[PDB]
């Protein structure tokens, strides 16, 4: 009689530099042909150095968010410290794993720093497996997306045995315009993309914030 | 006395006996200071080790971003009221979005203490919490003894030779309402002093955490308090 | 259920119930066990032979396992209570790991299991201190361990338990070598007649070769009785 | 709720001494007797009230639990309404399962476990009561006794309550085998006379029988006194 | 799918099954021994679903094992077949095990005996058995040429037609088949039938 | 409430219960039973405690139970506890039969019993069961077994043992009599013998008495049967003649 | 996906692709299949990421305390049977784990298959996976016992290359590992990509 | 008289857990002394009989790959500590994959410290007689703690538990020197534990551990080494 | 449907003084005659005997179960069950897994109190059906109601009724493709009891 999932679009992208991790997500919300909202903010800074962001069923998403953040304050009271960016990113792989028989119904896309300071950015399923990543994109327009982001940022595999090195990093002013312009390729060709971009810098200075203005039809 | 092994047990001269013993185990604990401005509240707890090698044991704790805990007593319940009222204070948060006012969360711990003392199976908790936090109404300062009885005070102190504390803020309580952060910083180092039986005093004896209607909870670090006892 | 602390500290720190466990025990049967570079000997004092006792349906030294032997002092009805319970952990560990519980792990576990006894609410301690013995899978070098009423345990070389069993314990320290074959059933022997004089009739011994248990017979018992009691006569008239 | 402490534990003497504290209470209750003839069974009691207002028709102490057996019981009133209760509820439920009438040795060992039940059990009181319990079946007449401790037995004849023992040696010099039910309803009516201070009267006892195959019945007053007359 | 099948003989009893396991398409293993011991003097052909088998064929071990220890005398062939019947019957309504059983085995009082054992639960003393699409192989060619009172000798050959035939007949017809003999001797590995 | 709570669980500083002691004296403070293991058969006889001549001995029996096709038990102590302990007991018989269709073995059945005791002897804050057993049965495990229980829940096989009041001179005259090869009619004779010695009255009656045997009749059918009161005055009046048949001289 | 693992004279082999795909879409060519347990003991994956993924770090766990616990490091038998048993326990809720256990033990090289049906084998050779049948196609067909591990290494390159080639949701890298007599080392890893034209060269 | 065992006593103290630490002094006397290359850990054996197998009684037992534990007082309940311990820091790691701080562990154990009650609201009845010293290594560096049956701890630069408690304490506090290499450190240790032993210092009889990056139990070789060296 | 799994002929019929009841015997997966020795009669007690067609492990689950309390009947009573008594203890305890029923159908016929007869079969749900003349159950039902109705006579001597019964089950299961296989008939007076097996038809 009744569906107790909903698809409510937009996108996340998340890059990771060599010294930062930049994470965008459009603001647009909406069911089934009408926008709901074009304010609703994928993302949530989940700790001082973490930064998770989703797409798929809004209420699913709020709810993993609000958990994972009360977890991370317990965490803080009990270690009395801030919980590191990949032990986030393995609470989540088992928060999401908990509910394997009736899965939240996002699609997460964690970054941030990790302890050393070198930007890392963890890709999930919806029932939780996850890879430690140099990008990534999740949601509708991701598939627009990757072929893109792939053909500009491609670095010898890490799984090579001689090791084949690895590729001329980016800086920070170039991940930057590259997540424009996967988000405005991504807008032209997907319905359930656009709004503005929340384009979260980390960096050893703090997080920023940045928008853009996607279009609107 | 007889009307002394069980809780449950009434004296007849209406007295709880039990009751009676865990408000003095906190008497036990070392200084627990506090003291409330209108918009300020300030927990200085003094720290007594136990030898020259082995460290001292922590009072202050932090509840959530607008309040506060210092403890006297036994710390194994101070643990756990620790964590009861962090945990609360992260629940209301998760249903509301909003922090938990100070009053509510000391009346559930006050319900919560006296519950143990009803029951013939429980004993009382023995450890006396001296909340401090915001509401919106601005600072709040409270104390929870094990008897499930909670009070409201401009300003505090417990656990063994707090009387010379208490005896130093009954002199300037009148002040505090009024009184700016530094104010209430310099009062809660001279009620400690007053506590120490003639050492000068120094950071290393004794913490400050903070909290206002506009910062965060804090703990003082041992160098700036150090800084400013040296005036 | 019925909650009540049995267990509790006396105002010296001490557990009373368990130390009255422990005086149960020294009540109990005399037991001995006696490692031996090639088997592991276990022995007790009575063999249920007072002229009429029919002891054809049970045996003091019982088997945990084919791979494991168990020697009880002490209360006999906590015995077999504490025995179903290793005998259970001892095919549940087979069905969890296939490889047979190392006597150490099911010393360990019988262990615990006493501790949790004088712990929990409600329940008197097992008033017991079993022997065990085995040989680890794969390893064919014998283990000789014993607990006691407080769930704390330990390996020996040789040891006993029950009534007398400081004088056992004694003879052990004077008399122990590293043993073979008949000599180590000898120093069992031995060591029980110390305290049972009245040999043969009243011990029951088995020996824990590689492949499994063994109890000797009325007629071995008797062997190795007649010939300690000519062999010690002779010393003592060579030596006097 | 812990509850779980015998209070009837094992005195240094191997003696169940709550168990005798409750037949002592039995012993300072109302008499009462039963006797078995060859053709059936009667067990009568001594009904005498505080005052006359009280409507001495309100209640009865002869209660029938299955149409074949009926009990009589000594001690404290309340105790037996309890195992009246239960004994029924046991009946019953052995009727449902099989249909028949339960036996009457049956009942006696189901409500002789109720009995024992208590006597183990934590945080409760044997029950201050004896029974008598009267039934006739197929395997012939049938008389039981229970009695705090859960025990039961088969009499011939025997008594309960105040006055015991002159009642159960009145019994034992004048019982004799194959006596007849009426011979029986008028020695138990002699008996309670024995030591029945005052004058008896069909207000003042209580009567029921089991005839041959028949029904347990209490005798109404109106009969009762034909009976003494 | 698993094949199995018993024979009793003049003083034993003879359980043979196929050795092959497999997922959907791939036989990972073609050595795979599912004729199991209990005890000295008993052997139990299981077929289902090989999780099922496994877990249900460890659990009546262990429950043999625990008698056989706790008393001193081993159970009876019947006795442990009346068990597993029991327990698996008692399974069936609660978490069903989807095994078939076969049970031999040889008690010096009384001689060899084949149980049958169905998943449903159905017991019966059997003179001979089969289980899964060669069964009907098995028991056609059984019925053919079996006697009351056959030596090991042509209880052998019987078992190596009714292998050959199932081979030959079935499409899933497995290459390897292990048979296992229980008498006086014990509970024991007969042969083991290489194809491949 | 802990100060009601008498503590039955518990460890004495000798190292030994107090309920469980006690409860062996109440089984002291009953009436005897003895057993005897012939080779033809197992022979339990029993006191009936209460013998008012007002008792109508017509019940079949009053100390001695069947709780299985193949074993019986003669009760001493509290009956009203035997009674549930018998009720266990049968339950644990057909449960055994039930799970492997065959007869349970006797010594499983007395230590199925004997773990039932120990429970209340170790957890839980009851008294122990105030009742002592003697089981007698047979097996295809070991043939005509006798085993006696303990309320502190311990059982140990006999070939001849007593229990309740009186035991001990009982035991000692079946230490001095008891002989191996003891067939059906001896162990009866021996029996009726050595409770008639422990007896506070000779020429004893029938009324007053129990005696069964658990015997195995010609075609392997192990047959338990408790003798009618006519057949206990036969055996009462050959022994009361045999007695002196042997003091004679 | 598509993984192997065989025993051999110098120890056992493991081999694995590296494509996780759902429907028609290569989610990622860079999944770690093989899963590190002990120093001696490798896991593998196959059917659910997530599953096999979750499973293993349990089966690490258990791992973990029974050496804290025995002062021994679990024999692959046990690792295996205790997969086995978590699994089982799951086993109408339709769990996917299809995990090769290669170890070594004290008492030799060690290999198992365990199945999220609670099935659990041991034997000499096995694959998983979708090509699953490719694999063993080219394994069997290469596979000796005596084989030095510098050619084992490299029949289980091949026979994975082959798998990705012929099969659509096998690709990616083929990584290679060798548990030897002490422990397990990466001997090589490969990108598919860069092994067809080394095999089939441009010419 | 039968007071509870949560009964307070008239000057606030729970009588049971004054009761527990008095058993504590009946124990083995234990010692470790923190410094910057590690941390190290020492107990008597306390061997009654030359048949006792000396490598089987274990005192100070692993909880994971970084946190050693001295344990004294009641062996037997010392051992349900630890393994509570070591689920607890194995389950840290499952839940984030990284080593659970020693802090936390210490404040693990000390949390199931003070559960006993009655009437079912906890299976314990009666506190741990056992007092543990925690030395491990993590991100902040080599620490030492340690606990008692009153369910709190505190850490330190040294301590002693067991029997020899206050004069192990005065010693350390006369020549613990905070400068100490690892050397200087285990031959304090051991120094101390030869006087309050009364049986002479021999490899069987004491036990020694070295925390360091990574713990290990000295082998009976290594102890004869330092031994010597003392 | 699953009566029919293993399908089974049985009947009951009343004579004189005396009753037979019959059966089957054959055991099969649905039609494979795995044993053509199978029992469906069993011997509760002399006079007193249940045919429980229908599914063959219910029967056997039945048969124990009604052991185990006919059993401590006797302990507990000293009598053994009469007939009627026994239909309605099997009637309940059908009925308590009136959700779960086993899925029998019972026979009951034994003689008692003073020599009568007692005939009754069951719904698998225990509705009693105490007929006077004769009870049929199992797969063969229809055939064997009319080979009864048209072969019953109102009162047999033993010899007749064997013969009758003989015939209506014989010529009632030869019309039966689950059941035949041979015959188990018993017939039961209250001197004497008959426990007779027939040459059946072998396909």
């Amino acid at each position: 009689n009744w569906s107790p999932y909903d698809f409510n679009g937009g996108t996340c992208v998340a890059v990771a530099g060599a010294d930062y991790c930049v994470i965008a997500a459009d603001t647009r919300m909406s069911t089934g042909y009408n926008i709901l909202t074009r304010d609703y903010s994928k993302i949530c800074k989940l700790a001082e150095k973490s930064v998770l962001a989703s797409s798929g069923f809004q209420a699913d998403v709020r709810a993993l968010q609000k958990h994972l953040d009360a977890r991370h304050l317990i965490y803080q009271h009990q270690h009395n410290k801030q919980m590191s960016c990949p032990a986030m990113a393995q609470l989540l792989s088992n928060t999401l794993y908990y509910k394997r028989f009736f899965p939240y119904y996002a699609f997460n896309v964690l970054g941030g720093l990790d302890n050393e300071g070198k930007g890392c950015v963890f890709t999930y399923d919806a029932v939780g497996s996850y890879e430690k990543v140099g990008y990534s994109s999740q949601g509708s327009g991701a598939k627009l997306i990757m072929p893109f982001l792939d053909n500009q940022l491609k670095s010898p595999s890490p799984l090579l045995i001689p090791a084949q090195d690895a590729v001329t990093p980016l800086s920070e002013s170039e991940a930057i315009d590259l997540v424009r312009t996967a988000f405005a390729s991504a807008t032209e060709r997907d319905i359930y993309t656009g709004d503005k971009l929340e384009i979260l810098v980390l960096n050893k200075e703090g997080l920023r914030r940045e928008y853009m203005e996607l279009r609107l039809d | 006395n007889q009307y002394d092994t069980d809780v449950t047990t009434w004296s007849p001269a209406g007295r709880l006996f039990q009751v009676e013993y865990a408000m003095e185990a906190v008497k036990q604990g070392s200084a627990a200071i506090g003291l409330r401005s209108k918009t300020h509240v300030v927990l200085a707890c003094v720290n007594k080790a136990q030898s020259e090698l082995s460290s001292h044991q922590r009072k202050i704790f932090k509840v959530d971003d607008h309040i506060g805990v210092a403890i006297a007593g036994l710390t194994a319940d101070g643990r756990v009221l620790s964590r009861y009222m962090r945990s609360e204070c992260i629940n209301y948060g998760f249903t509301y979005e909003s922090s938990l006012p100070v009053g509510r969360l000391v009346v559930q711990l006050a319900d919560k203490a006296q519950v143990c003392t009803q029951r013939s199976w429980k004993r009382p908790y023995g450890v006396g919490l001296l909340v401090g936090g915001l509401d919106e109404s601005g600072a709040h300062l409270y104390y929870n003894c094990p008897s499930g009885n909670y009070f409201e005070y401009q300003a505090f102190a417990i656990g063994s030779r707090s009387q010379a504390a208490k005896t130093y803020l009954e002199r300037k309580f009148d002040t505090f309402d009024g009184a700016t952060r530094d104010e209430l910083i310099k009062h809660a180092l001279f009620s400690i002093k007053e506590t120490l039986q003639g050492e000068k005093l120094t950071s290393s004896v004794c913490t400050i955490s903070v909290v206002g209607v506009g910062e965060p909870f804090q703990t003082l670090d041992q160098q700036m308090v150090q800084d400013l006892i040296n005036s | 259920r019925y909650d009540r602390a049995i267990t509790v500290f006396s105002p010296d720190g001490h557990l009373f119930q368990v130390e009255y466990a422990l005086e149960a025990v020294r009540k109990g049967n005399a037991a001995v066990g006696v490692r031996g570079t090639d088997t592991v000997v276990l022995g007790v004092e009575k063999k249920s032979a007072a002229k009429l006792q029919d002891s054809r349906s049970v045996r003091k030294i019982v088997n945990l396992d084919n791979h494991i032997a168990l020697a009880c002092a002490g209360l006999k009805a906590d015995a077999r209570v504490l025995i179903n319970k290793a005998r259970i952990e001892c095919q549940s560990h087979k069905l969890t790991l296939e490889d047979p519980v190392t006597v150490e792990y099911i010393t360990r576990y019988i262990a615990g299991l006493q501790q949790k006894y004088t712990q929990s609410g409600g329940v008197r301690p097992f008033g017991l201190s079993t022997l065990i013995v085995g040989f680890d899978p794969y390893t064919d070098v014998p283990a000789l361990y014993q607990t006691d009423p407080s769930g704390t345990f330990s390996a020996w070389k040789a040891n006993a338990t029950g009534r007398n069993s400081n004088s056992i314990r004694e003879f052990l320290e004077k008399n122990y070598k590293e043993t073979s074959g008949q000599e180590t059933v000898k120093l069992a022997i031995r060591a029980l007649l110390e305290v049972v004089e009245s040999g043969g009739k009243n011990l029951e011994v088995a020996v824990m070769r590689k492949e499994g248990l063994h109890q000797l017979e009325e007629s071995e018992i008797d062997a190795i009785v007649a010939e300690i009691e000519a062999e010690k006569a002779a010393a003592e008239a060579a030596k006097k | 709720s812990q509850y779980s402490f015998s209070l009837t534990t094992f005195s240094p003497s191997g003696k169940l001494v709550q168990i005798e504290h409750a037949l002592t209470a039995v012993g300072s209750g109302q008499t009462s007797l039963g006797i078995k003839a060859a053709n059936g069974v009667v067990i009568a009691t001594e009904k005498k009230l505080p005052s006359i207002l009280v409507d001495e028709a309100s209640v009865q102490k002869i209660q029938l639990l299955t149409p074949n057996i009926g009990v009589v019981y000594s001690g404290m009133g309340p105790d037996s309404r309890v195992l009246v209760r239960k004994s029924r509820k046991q009946a019953e439920q052995y009727y449902k399962l099989y249909k028949e009438p339960i036996p009457v040795t049956q009942l006696v060992r189901e409500t002789a476990a109720v009995m024992q039940e208590f006597t183990q059990s934590g945080g409760v009181r044997p029950f201050g009561v004896s029974l008598l319990i009267a039934g006739f079946d197929e395997n012939g007449p049938q008389l039981y006794q229970v009695d705090p401790s859960g025990s039961y037995f088969s009499w011939k004849a025997s008594a309960m309550g105040k006055n015991v023992s002159n009642a159960k040696t009145f019994l034992e010099k004048r019982y004799t085998d194959d006596m007849e039910l009426d011979d029986a309803v008028h020695t138990a009516i002699l008996t309670l006379k024995e030591g029945f201070e005052g004058q008896i009267s069909g207000k003042n006892i209580e009567i029921g029988i089991i005839g041959t195959d028949k029904k347990f019945r209490v005798l109404t007053p109106a009969e009762i006194d034909d009976y003494l007359g | 799918m698993e094949c199995v099948f018993g024979l009793v003989g003049n003083g034993f009893a003879i359980i043979a099954a196929d050795t092959s396991a497999v997922n959907s398409i791939l036989v990972h293993k073609t050595n795979e021994d599912k004729i199991m011991k209990l005890d000295s003097h008993k052997l139990m052909g299981a077929s289902g679903e090989a999780g099922d088998r496994v877990q249900f064929t460890e659990f009546v071990q262990k429950n043999v094992s625990l008698y056989q220890f706790r008393n001193g005398i081993p159970l009876t062939t019947a006795a442990a077949a009346n068990f597993t019947r029991g327990e698996l019957a008692t399974a069936l309504r609660k978490n069903p095990y989807s095994v078939n059983i076969i049970l031999a085995g040889f008690d010096q009082d009384t001689g060899p005996s084949l149980y049958f054992i169905d998943y449903i639960a159905t017991l019966h003393k059997v003179d001979k058995a089969a289980f899964g699409y060669g069964s009907y192989f098995a028991l056609a060619m059984m019925d053919r040429h079996y006697r009351s009172d056959m030596s090991v000798d042509e209880a052998i050959k019987l078992v190596d037609e009714c292998i050959a035939e199932i081979r030959t007949r079935l499409v899933v017809a497995p290459p390897n088949f292990v048979i296992k003999i229980v008498d006086k001797d014990g509970a024991r590995e007969f042969a083991w039938r290489q194809s491949i | 409430s802990r100060r009601y709570d008498s503590r039955t669980t518990i460890f004495s500083p000798e190292g030994r219960l107090y309920q469980v002691e006690y409860a062996m004296e109440a089984i002291g403070n009953a009436g005897s039973a003895i057993g005897i293991l012939a080779k033809d058969g197992v022979v339990l006889i029993g006191e009936k405690k209460v013998t008012s001549k007002l008792l109508q001995t017509s019940t079949s029996t009053e100390k001695m139970y069947k709780i299985d096709d193949h074993v019986a038990c003669a009760v001493a102590g509290i009956m009203s506890d035997a009674n549930i302990l018998i009720n266990t007991a049968r339950v644990q018989a057909q449960r055994y039969t039930f799970s492997y269709q065959e007869p349970m073995p006797v010594e499983q059945l007395v230590q199925s019993l004997c773990d039932t005791k120990q429970g209340y002897t170790q957890f839980g804050g009851l008294r122990p069961f105030g009742v002592s057993f003697l089981f007698a049965g047979w097996d295809k495990n070991y043939g005509f077994q006798l085993y006696m229980s303990d309320p502190s829940g311990n059982y140990g096989g006999w070939k001849a043992t007593a229990i309740g009041a009186n035991n001990q001179a009982a035991q000692s005259m079946l230490k001095q009599d008891y002989k191996d090869d003891v067939t059906r009619e001896d162990a009866v004779k021996l029996a009726l013998k050595v409770l008639s010695k422990t007896m506070d009255s000779t020429s004893l009656t029938s009324e007053k008495l129990e005696l069964a045997e658990v015997y195995l009749l010609p075609s392997g059918k192990v047959k338990y049967q408790v003798h009618s009161p006519e057949s206990l005055n036969r055996l009462l009046t050959e022994s009361g003649l045999t007695q002196p048949a042997a003091e004679t001289s | 996906t598509t993984t192997l693992a065989f025993i051999f004279k110098h120890g056992v082999m493991v081999a694995a692709d590296s494509r996780a795909s759902m429907g028609g879409y290569i989610s990622s060519q860079s999944v770690k299949k093989i899963i590190e347990i002990n120093p001696y003991m490798l896991g593998t994956m196959a059917g659910g990421a997530a599953d096999c993924q979750f499973w293993h770090r349990n089966l690490g766990i258990k791992c973990r305390l029974h050496e804290l616990a025995n002062k021994r490091r679990i024999s692959v038998t046990g690792a295996s049977k205790l997969l086995a048993n978590i699994l089982y326990n799951y086993r109408g809720m339709g769990l996917s784990v299809g995990t090769m256990i290669a170890g070594w033990d004290e008492t030799g090289p060690g290999l198992y298959y365990v199945d999220s049906e609670g099935g659990r084998l041991k034997g000499m050779r096995f694959s998983v996976g979708s090509g699953s049948p490719y694999a063993y196609g080219v394994l069997d067909n290469g596979y000796k016992y005596d084989m030095t591990v510098e050619e084992a290494s490299e029949l289980a390159r091949r026979a994975i290359y082959h798998a990705t080639y012929r099969d659509g949701a096998s690709g990616g890298v083929v990584s290679v590992y060798h548990v030897g007599p002490d422990g397990w080392k990466k001997v090589t890893g490969d990108d598919v990509g860069d092994l067809h034209f080394q095999y089939y060269p441009v010419v | 008289y039968d007071r509870g065992v949560n009964t307070f006593s008239p000057e606030g103290r729970l009588f049971q857990v004054e009761y527990a630490i008095e058993a504590i002094k009946l124990g083995s006397t234990a010692i470790g002394i923190k410094t910057k290359e590690g941390v190290v850990l020492a107990v008597e054996k306390r061997i009654t009989s030359p048949l006792l197998e000396p490598s089987s009684v274990e005192k100070i037992m692993e909880i994971d790959d970084h946190i050693g534990c001295a344990m004294s007082g009641l062996i037997a309940d010392a051992r349900t500590l630890v393994e509570h311990a070591r689920v607890e820091t194995q389950n840290h790691r499952f839940s984030y994959g990284e080593p659970m701080t020693v802090e936390s562990t210490t404040q693990a154990l000390c949390d199931l410290a003070l559960r006993f009650g009655e009437g079912d609201e906890e299976s314990m009845s009666r506190p741990f007689g056992v007092s543990l010293l925690i030395a491990g290594h993590d991100e902040n560096g080599p620490s030492l703690y340690y606990t008692d049956p009153s369910g709190t701890f505190w850490q330190c630069s040294a301590k002693a538990i067991g029997s020899g408690s206050e004069g192990a304490d005065s010693s350390l506090q006369e020549q613990f020197r905070k400068d100490l290499s690892f050397q200087e450190a285990e031959t304090i240790a051991l120094s101390i534990l030869k006087q309050v032993m009364e049986e002479k210092l021999t490899p069987n009889n004491v036990d020694i551990a070295k925390v360091s990056p990574t713990y290990h139990l000295y082998s009976p070789s290594e102890v004869e080494a330092v031994i010597g060296r003392l | 449907s699953i009566f029919e799994y293993n399908g089974s002929a049985t009947v009951a019929m009343v004579g004189k003084n005396c009753i037979a009841i019959g059966s089957d015997r054959r055991l099969g997966v649905q039609l494979q005659t795995i044993a053509t020795d199978f029992q469906r009669i069993f011997q509760i007690h002399d006079r007193l005997f249940i045919g429980l067609s229908g599914l063959g492990s219910d029967a056997q689950t039945l048969y124990q179960r009604l052991v185990f309390r006919h059993k401590l009947y006797q302990l507990r009573e000293e009598r053994d069950m009469k007939p009627e008594t026994f239909a309605n203890l099997v009637s309940a305890i059908l009925y308590e897994k009136r959700f779960g029923p086993y899925f029998c159908q019972p026979v009951i016929a034994g003689l008692g109190d003073d020599n009568k007869p007692f005939i009754c079969t069951m719904d698998s749900i225990g509705a009693k059906e105490l007929a006077k003349d004769f009870v049929v159950a199992g797969t063969a039902s229809e055939s064997l109601y009319g080979a009864c109705e048209s072969m019953y006579k109102p009162d047999m001597e033993p010899e007749e009724l064997f013969e009758t019964v003989s015939q209506a089950l014989q010529a009632s299961v030869d019309r039966d493709c689950l059941s035949g296989w041979g015959g188990h008939v018993y017939i039961v007076t209250p001197t004497e009891i008959k426990e007779h097996i027939l040459k059946g038809r072998m396909d």
